[PDB]
RNA sequence: AAAUCCAGGUACGGGUGAAGACACCCGUUAGGCGCAACGGGACGGAAAGACCCCGUGAAGCUUUACUGUAGCUUAAUAUUG
RNA sequence: GUUAAUCUAGCUGUAACCAGUACCGAGAACGAACACACGUAGUCAAGGAGAGGAUCCUAAGGUUAGCGAGUGAACUAUAGC
RNA sequence: UUGUGGUAGACGAGCGUUGUAUUGGAGUUGAAGUCAAAGCGUGAGCAUUGGUGGAUCCAAUACAAGUGAGAAUGCCGGCAUGAGUAACGCUUGGGAGUGAGAAUCUCCCAAACCGAUUGACUAAGGUUUCCUGGACCAGGGUCGUCCUUCCAGGGUUAGUCUGGACCUAAGCUGAGGCUGAAAAGCGUAGGCGAUGGACAACAGGUUAAUAUUCCUGUACUUACAGUUAGACUGAUGGAGUG
RNA sequence: GGGUAGGUGGUAAGAACCUCAGAUCCGGAGAUUUCCGAAUGGAGCAAUCCGGUAGUUGGAAACAGCUAUCAUUAAUUGAUGAAUAAAUAGUCAAUUAAAGCAAUACGUGGUGAAGUGAAACAUCUCAGUAGCCACAGGAAAAGAAAACGAAUGUGAUUCCGUGUGUAGUGGCGAGCGAAAGCGGAACAGGCCAAACUUAUCAUUAGAUAGGGGUUGUAGGGCUUGCAAUGUGGACUUGAAAACGAUAGAAGAAGCUGUUGGAAAGCAGCGCGCAAAAGGGUGAUAGCCCCGUAUUUGAAAUUGUUUUCAUACCUAGCGAGAUCCCUGAGUAGCUCGGAAAACGUUAUUUUGAGUGAAUCUGCCCAGACCAUUGGGUAAGCCUAAAUACUAAUUAGUGACCGAUAGCGAAACAGUACCGUGAGGGAAAGGUGAAAAGAACCCAGAGAUGGGAGUGAAAUAGAUUCUGAAACCAUAUGCCUACAACG
C-alpha cells in the first residue's frame, strides 16, 4: 500500500524537530512529500504560516494502542481473513 | 525496350579493347526483326523478335 | 567604429653590419605632456608577387604530337526469296 | 414533342455559393544585410508666361529628411567672382 | 686518473598528469580547485601557513593512455590599442502644455523644400506593420514623456468589384501508344494554364480603424417553381458573328 | 485485469469540480480516428477548389442537410461489338492483388567512373569501390556433382583458421592472389519432363485432367513373381500440457552520546542476511524509506516446445532381353568480349553465325590424341551455421563529463544564411526547502542601502566554484638635463 496515508498520526525521526507528533493532511506521492499539521511553519513573507513539506523518509507512524507509545516499522503481509490489505506494526501486532 | 518480346534477352555490355588495349565501354544489341507469328486463337500478330528465337520458331513450325 | 600591433621609457651625424640602422661603435643635440597641421621615414598598412623561375602541378586552346573514339562511308554475313 | 414537351412576354414567391477586401505601395513597411541618397507595371495630373508633362513660382494636399550649438584658421568639396 | 661547449642526430636515467587494481590513510574540528607569502630541491617539479570554498582526496608498487604547449597569416570565447579620434548617411524659429527630466513629445503660429510631385488611386510584393490605451530592458547612429519597437484590447462584412464555379494562347500534363540497359524521354484524345475574351450597381452618408461590400434612395441580372396569354421547339453537331 | 487513496500533463500558485458505489495511474483488447499525403471522383500553387452517381430527410422546385460509392494497371469471369459475313481489336460490367514508406544497416542484380599508385603515363591499379536504378527478405544469394583431383582417396551448399603471402599471374614494374588438402560451426535432401497407361476434346492433339516415374557400384518403363504394413519428414487441422513475454504482491534488522544549521559521519553497545547491487533522505546509512536476493501470481493477447489423434507425400529383394525413355537452336566450332587468382587460357558465361550424338552414348582429369579412371548436363525446390540492428527490455564500461560527448543535456536540424539543393551554431548548476528577500530611507523607477528568513545574503535571482588578459582606488619608494631590447 502506502506507508503514509492522509489522516493517521505521524512523528518526525530526523531534522530540526524531534518527536514532533502531528497529523498529516496532504501527500504528494510523485515527489515524496508530506504536509504534517503543526510542523515546520515557515513565516512566508508575501508581497502567514503555511506549512513546509517533509520528505517521507523522515516521517514515521505513531503507535497508539501500546502502553509505550513508541515508534516502529510496518508490515503489510497481514491480510486478515475477513479484510483486505492492512497495516500492522512489526515490533507489535496492532492494526493501523 | 530494344529487347525482344518472346524472351527478354537484352543487350550485352562489354569493352572495345582496341589495339594497344585501350578500354572503352560498348554495347551489343540483339538482332531484331519484324517477322510475324500465328497464335492459337487467330489474332496473327507482328512482334519484334530476335533472330535466335526466329530460328526456333522456324523449326517448331510456329511460323 | 576600423584596418595595424613581438615588449617599448621609440633623436641626429660619420662608421659598421645579412652590404641603406631609434637601439650597435665613436661623437653630437635634447626638460615632462598635449593640440592643429604636413607627409620624409619606421624598406608604413591592406594582398602567402600578377612579372621571372622551380614543381616529373592544374586548367583552357591548338595541330600533319601519341593512343583511342561519337559520327560519315565501304565490304562479308543474318533478316531473305 | 400532340393527347403536350419546350420556349417567349407578363404577375406572385424563393435563392444567389467559395477565397481576396486592413495598412504600406517607398529619402523609414517591397527588392537592396538597415529607419541604406538605388531600383519597381499602370492610373488622376490644377493656375500665370509658354509649343508643352520643359523651365521659374504657387494651388489641392503633404514633409521637418531622427544628432545639435558655435567659430567663420590652414586644408578639402561645391557655388560665385 | 682522464674528462664534463654543442644544432641535426644515436643512447641512458627520470619528473608530472588521468584512471584501474590491491595495500595504508586524511576529510564539515572543513576535501579538491583558486589567489597570496620574505620556503626546499641538480631540473622536470615539490611541500608549509592563512583568506576564500563547501565534498571528496593523498602517499607507496605495478598497469593503461585522447598524457605534457609560446609560435601553425592556427580554431573558439573574452579583452585591450587605434580613441573617446573618423563618422552620426539633404531642412528651421518660437509661444502654450505635459512631465521628476525636453531642441528632440502634443497643440498653435510662422518658416523652408515638393508640386509630371515628397500629392491622390491601385496592381505586384510584404504579412498586422492598421486603430485606441499603456511602457520606455533592448532596437532608433543623440535624446525621448516618443517611435513603423514592445504589451493588452481591437478592425477587414459583396448576386453586380479582383479571381474560381465559363473560355481558351504560348505552354504544361498526358489514359492507351512509341522509343529507351534502368530511371526516364516523346506524344494522341482528354485536362489544366491569364498577362487576354464573355458576365448585372450607381450616388451619397457613417465608425478610431471597413467600404461600389454596411446604411439610406433608386436599379439591373441569372436560375427556380406556380400562374395568365401567345407559339411547335429546334442540339453534344453545321454555318454566321465573336 | 492489477492497484490503491488521491487527482484534473510541464513553466502552475489560485479559481471550479471528480473521487475512497473504488477515480487518476499501470498492462491487454476495442471504437472513434477533420484535412493533405502512394492519394486514388475531377483538378490543383500540398494541407484548398469543383463535382457525378444511388439512397433518405426537408422543401412547391431549384437547392441544402445526412449516408455510401466513384483513379489507373494486371489476371480471371460475363456481356457487347468494328473496316468485314463470321472472327479478333476495342468498349462496358464484376471479383481479387499491388502502387508507397523506411532501419543512412544488411542481400542480390543491372550500369559504372575519377582522384590516387605506377614517384610522369596510355596496358594496369584505385575497382567492380562510391554513385544512379530495379527487386524483395527476415535474412537473402548459392546449392545436392556432366564435381575434386591423383589415390586400395573425398562424397551438396555456406562460414572461420591454415595451406601462404605458396603454385601462378603482371609494361614479369607497381601490384594481384587462388583451388586442392587439413582442423572446425551446422547437416536434408526432395520433386517434375519423357518413355507406358487412362478419360475427353469436328480427337487431324501436336491439347486438357489422372496414374506412373526420377536416375550412375546406371536407373526407370515393358512381361512375371516374393516380401510389405511399417518408418519418415523440408509438412494440414484439432485437443491437452509445460515453459515464457506483456501490469504487479509479500519482501528481515537500531538506539545512545559529541562537533554540528541538519549526522546517516565519529565514538559506545547491539542486530539481520539466499538482501553489504542501486537511488533518495538537510554531510559518507547494511538496520529511515524506496528496492534488491528470494518466494510468487494472469481474466485477455502473444511466443517456443512437447504429447495424442489427424490428413498429403513417402519403403524392399529377385527372374526375362538387339524393346522404349533418360531435358535441342541445346553441348560444341567460329568472330568479338568477360567471370574466374590468371592482363583471355583449360573450365564457366554470351551479342552475331553455324550446329551433333543417344548407354558400344555424352562430358571431364590446363592446348591435343589413345589407354585408364571419374561423373551423367541442357528442368525445378530447400531449413541450419552466415551478415546487419534505427527498434523493445535488463545491464556494462581502466568511454565523454558542457571548447568534450551525437550537429543537438534546453522547444536543434530550432534561430539564422541562401531564391534553391543545401549550409548550420551558442549557452546547463541559488538553497536541503523560496523561507524569491513584507517593512523603512533616497529615488520617477529599475535599483541601492538597513530590516527580515536562513547555517552563510562575499548564497539575492548578474544566482556552484570564480584564475588570467583587462579597467579603476590606495599605504610604501622612485621619477619633470634625459638617449632607454
Ligand atoms: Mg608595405
Ligand atoms: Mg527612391
Ligand atoms: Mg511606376
Ligand atoms: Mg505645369
Ligand atoms: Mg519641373
Ligand atoms: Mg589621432
Ligand atoms: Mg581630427
Ligand atoms: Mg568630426
Ligand atoms: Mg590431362
Amino acid at each position: 500500500m502506502q506507508r503514509i496515508k492522509k489522516g493517521d498520526k505521524v512523528v518526525v525521526i530526523t531534522g530540526k524537530n524531534k518527536g514532533g507528533s502531528g497529523i498529516v493532511l496532504k501527500i504528494m506521492p510523485a515527489r515524496q512529500q508530506a504536509i504534517v499539521e503543526g510542523l515546520n511553519k515557515v513565516t512566508r513573507h508575501k508581497k502567514v504560516q503555511q506549512e513546509a513539506p517533509i520528505f517521507l523518509s523522515k516521517l514515521a507512524l505513531f503507535d497508539q494502542k501500546a502502553k509505550q507509545q513508541t515508534i516502529g516499522k510496518i508490515k503489510y503481509v497481514m491480510d486478515p481473513k475477513t479484510n483486505k490489505k492492512t497495516r500492522v506494526f512489526k515490533k507489535s501486532n496492532n492494526t493501523l | 525496350a530494344k529487347k525482344d518480346q518472346l524472351t527478354l534477352r537484352g543487350p550485352l555490355y562489354g569493352n572495345n579493347r582496341s589495339h594497344s588495349k585501350t578500354i572503352t565501354r560498348r554495347k551489343w544489341n540483339v538482332n531484331l526483326q519484324p517477322c510475324k507469328v500465328k497464335t492459337a486463337d487467330g489474332k496473327t500478330t507482328r512482334i519484334l523478335v530476335s533472330t535466335r528465337t526466329l530460328r526456333t520458331l522456324k523449326k517448331h513450325n510456329r511460323l
